[PDB]
C-alpha cells in the first residue's frame, strides 16, 4: 500500500500535471492559433481580448491539473 | 420476355440449394442409425474426408442447374449469387472439419454425442450465410 | 486488494481526469477553432454566444471527469 | 480472483469510460465539426438542429459508457 | 482458470465494447460525415434519411459489442 | 495448459471480433464514404444498390468474426 | 511447452486470420474502388465491374479461407 | 518506499520536465508560427511585441515545469 | 535504491535530453520553417536576424536540458 | 547496479541517439524541406547557402547525441 | 550483466538501426519528394544534382546507425 | 530455449507478416490511390499498366514476409 | 544469455526487417507517390526512369534489413 501509494501519488502529479499541461499547452496553441486566423483580419481591439481569453483559457487549463498534482503531492508531504 | 415465366426456374433454383444444405446434414444424421465398425481411427478419419466430399458435390449440384437454364434459353443478375455461395462455402467447409473434431473430443461417445452437436452447428452456420441472400435478393426485386 | 485497490483508484483519477480532460482541452481546439472558422464572417452576436457554448462544452467535459477522479479519490479517503 | 477482481473492475470503469468518453469528444469533435462544414452557409435553422443532435450524439457517446463504468465501479461497492 | 477467467472476462467487456464501441464512434464520425459531404448540397429530405441511416448504422455498432460484454459479463454475475 | 486455454480462448473472441469487427466498421466507413463520392452525382437509383452492397459488405465482415469468436467461445462453454 | 503451444496456435489462427482477413477485406475496398472507377470508366466494363468484384473479393478472402480450412485441418483436427 | 520513492521522485522531473518542456517548445513553434501568419503582412511594430508575448509564453512553459522538477529533485537531495 | 537510482538518474539524461532535444529539434524546425514563410518574400536584412533568433530559441532548447542531462548524469560520476 | 547500470548505459546510446538522431534526421527533413518552399523561387546562391545551414543544422543535431552515446558507451568500456 | 548486456546490445542494434534506418527512410522521401516540389519546374540539370544530394543525405542516414548496430553487434562476436 | 523458441518463432511469422503485410496493404493503398490521381486524366493504357505494377508492388510486399513466416514456421514443424 | 540471445536474435529479424521493411514500402509509397507529382505532366521518358530510381531505392531498403535479419537469424542456425 504506502509503497504503490506514495508510487502512485507522485506518478499522479507527473501524469496528471504532465498530461493536463500539456493538453492545455496545445490548446492555446489550437484555440490560439486558430482563433487568430478567424479574426487576424479585423481590429485588434474586440478579437484580442477574445483571443487572449482563448490563449489564457489554455493557460489556465495546466494550472490546476498543477495546483491538483501539487496538492496530491502536497499531501503525501503529510504522511 | 415472360414475367412469371422466368421467375418460375429462379424461384426453384433457390429452393433447392437450400434443400441441397439439408442435405448434407441429412446424409450423416441417416447414416448414424445403422452402426457396424467403430475403432475411434477409423470412423473418424473417414468422416473427415466424406464431410469434404459432400461440400463439393453440393458445388457441382449447382453447376449442373446453371447449364440446363442455358440450353433452355433458345435453341449481375447471377454475379451476385455466385458470390454469396462463396463467402457462404467457404464458412460452411471450415465449420464441418472444425466442429466435427471438436464434438468428438469433449464427449466419450464420439458416435451419437458427436453427431447431434456436430450436426445441427453446421446447418445453422450455412443457414445464417443463405438467410443473407435471400434478404438481398429480395430487396434487388421491387 | 487494499494494495492494487488504492493503486488503481488513484491511477484512475489520473488516468481518467488526464483522459477526459485531455479529450476537453482537445475538443475545445477542435469544435472550438473549427466552429469560429463556420461563422468567423457573420457577427459575434450570434456565433459568437454558439461559440461558447461549444468551446465551454469542452471546457465542462474534463470538469466532471475530475469531479469523478476527485469522488473515487476522495473515496480512498474515506478508507 | 477478488484481488484482480476489483483490479480489473476498477480499471474498466477507467478503460471503459476514458476509452469510450474520449471517443465521444473527438466524434463529436470530428462529427461537429464535419457537419457544420457540410451546412455552414445554409441558415442556423435547419442545420443547427440537425448540427446539436450530432455532436449532442457524441455528448451522449460517452454519458453511457461512464453510467457504465460507475455502475461495474458501483457493483464493487456492494461487495 | 477462475482467475484468467473472470480477469478475461471482464478484460473482454472493456477491450470488446471499448473496442467495437470505439469503431462504431468512429465510423459514425467518418461515414456521418464523409457522406454528408457526398450530399450536403441535395435537399435534405431525401439524404437525410439516408444520412441517419449511416451515422445510426455506427451508432448501432457499439450498442452490440456492449450487449456482447455486458452479456459475457453477467456470465461471470451467475458464476 | 487448461488455463492459458480458457485465457486466449476468451481473448481470442475479444482480439478477433474487435480486431475483424473494427476492421469491419472502418472500411464500411471508408468503401462507403469513398464509394459515394464516386458516384454522390449520378441518381441515387443503381450507387444507391451499389452502396449498399459495399456498406453493408463490410457490416457483415464483423458478424463473421463474431460469429467465430462467439463459437469458440462457446466451445469454451462445453467444457 | 503443451500450454504456450495450444495459446500460441489458437492465437495464431485469430491473429492470422484477422490479420489476413482484414488485410484482404480492406484490399478489396481498395483495389476494389480504385478498380471500379477505371473498369468503370471505360468504354462498358461496368458490368465487368461486379462479376469481377465478386472474383476478385472472394479471392482475396480465400488466403485466411485456405488458412483456415488448412488450418484447422491439422490444428483443431490433428491437435 | 524509499526505493520507488526517489525512482518516481527522479522519474517525475524527467517526466514532468521532457513533457512540459515539449509542450512548450512545440507551442512556441505552435503559437509562434501560426501566430506570425496571421499578422505577418502588418508592421514589425505592434504583432512583433504581441509574437513574443506569445513565443515567449511557450518559452515559458517548460520553464516551470523545469523549476518544478527541479524542486521535487531537489528534494530528493535533502533525503 | 542506489539500483533504480543510477537507473533512473541515467534514464533521466536519457530521457530528458532525448526528450527536450528533440522538442528542440522540431522546434527550429517548426518555428524555423514556419517564421520564413510568414516573412520569405520580404528582404533577408530583418527577418534574417528575427529568423535566427527562432531557429537558435529551438537550437537553445536542447542545450539546456542537455547540460541538464550531463549534469545529473555528472552527479552519479560522483557517487 | 552494474546490471542497470551497463543495461541503461547502452539503452541510453540506443535512445539517446536514436531518438536524437532521428530527432535530427526528421528536422533536416523538416527545416530543409519548408525553407527551400520559402526560398525556392530565388537565386540558388543566398539561399542555398540558407539552405544547408539548416539541413546541415539538422545533420549535426544526431552527430551530438551520437558522440554522447558513443562517450556514455565508451565509458562502459572503461569499466 | 553478461545476461543484458547481449539483450541490451543486440536489442541496440535493432533499435538504433531500426531507428535511425527508418528515420533515413522517411527523411529520403520528406526531403526528397518536398525538394522536388520546391524545384521540380527547373530543369533536371542543378535540382537533379541537389536533389540527389539529399534523397541520398537520408540514403545515408541509415547506413551509418546500420554501421554502428553492426559494430555494437560484431563487439558481442568477440565476446 | 526451445519454449522461447517456438514462441518467438510463431510470434515472428505474426509479427513479421502481419507487419509486413500490413505494410503492403497500405502501400498498394498509399501507391496505388496516389498513383492515380497523378495520372488518372490520362489514357487507361499507359498509366494502367504502371498502375498495377504500383498497386502489385505492394500486393507483393506482403507475399514474401509471409513466404518468410510461413518459411520460419514450417522451421519450428521440422523441430 | 542462451535464452534471450536465440530470442533478441530472432525478434531482432522480426523488429529489424519489419520496422526496415516497412520503412521501405512506406518510402516506395511517400517517395513514389510525391515524386510522380513532381514530374507527372511532363513525359513519361525521363521522370519514369527517376521514378523507378525511387520507388527501387525504397524497395531495396527492406532487401537489406531482410538480409541482415535473415543472417542474424542464419547465424542462430550456426549454434
Amino acid at each position: 500500500m504506502e509503497n504503490l501509494n506514495m508510487d502512485l501519488l507522485y506518478m499522479a502529479a507527473a501524469v496528471m500535471m504532465g498530461l493536463a499541461a500539456i493538453g492545455a499547452a496545445i490548446g492555446i496553441g489550437i484555440l490560439g492559433g486558430k482563433f487568430l486566423e478567424g479574426a487576424a483580419r479585423q481590429p485588434d481591439l474586440i478579437p484580442l481580448l477574445r483571443t487572449q481569453f482563448f490563449i489564457v483559457m489554455g493557460l489556465v487549463d495546466a494550472i490546476p491539473m498543477i495546483a491538483v498534482g501539487l496538492g496530491l503531492y502536497v499531501m503525501f508531504a503529510v504522511a | 420476355h415472360g414475367k412469371s415465366k422466368l421467375i418460375a426456374p429462379l424461384a426453384l433454383t433457390i429452393f433447392v440449394w437450400v434443400f441441397l444444405m439439408n442435405l448434407m446434414d441429412l446424409l450423416p444424421i441417416d447414416l448414424l442409425p445403422y452402426i457396424a465398425e467403430h475403432v475411434l481411427g477409423l470412423p473418424a478419419l473417414r468422416v473427415v474426408p466424406s464431410a469434404d466430399v459432400n461440400v463439393t458435390l453440393s458445388m457441382a449440384l449447382g453447376v449442373f442447374i446453371l447449364i440446363l437454364f442455358y440450353s433452355i434459353k433458345m435453341k449481375s443478375l447471377l454475379s451476385k449469387p455466385v458470390s454469396l455461395g462463396l463467402r457462404l462455402f467457404g464458412n460452411m467447409y471450415a465449420g464441418e472439419l472444425i466442429f466435427i473434431l471438436i464434438a468428438g473430443l469433449l464427449p466419450w461417445w464420439s458416435q451419437w454425442i458427436l453427431n447431434v452437436p456436430w450436426a445441427i452447428f453446421h446447418i445453422l452456420i450455412i443457414t445464417l450465410q443463405a438467410f443473407i441472400f435471400m434478404v438481398l435478393t429480395i430487396v434487388y426485386l421491387s
